[PDB]
């Protein structure tokens, strides 16, 4: 009982691990599409001025 | 000595986790960069 908990402590790990990481760049993506929507804003707005 | 080199196999089990962390900084510089970059798109306009 003692060991099997140590392979799903092992699971538990590696799915926080793999939320770390995936929700880090999934959420960088988006944010850097959201920061091309500010580009939008800043780069055009130079010209428009 | 089996049950101290049973704990050791564990005390041993027990680098990655600091990079992961290296790896979360990875990725804040150039998180931050590319939205230096937009920043720089207006100046470069």
């Amino acid at each position: 009982e003692a060991i099997l908990n140590l392979e799903l402590k092992t699971a538990g790990r590696i799915n926080e691990v793999l939320n770390t990481k995936t929700k880090d760049q999934n959420i960088q993506s988006i944010t850097l599409q959201a920061e091309i929507a500010q580009k939008r804003l800043d780069m055009k707005y130079k010209q428009m001025e | 000595q089996q049950i101290d080199q049973q704990i050791e196999e564990e005390n041993i089990r027990q680098q990655r986790k600091a990079l992961q962390r290296e790896i979360e900084d990875d990725v804040s510089k150039q998180r931050e960069i590319k939205g230096q970059l937009l920043a720089e798109e207006f100046e470069r306009e």
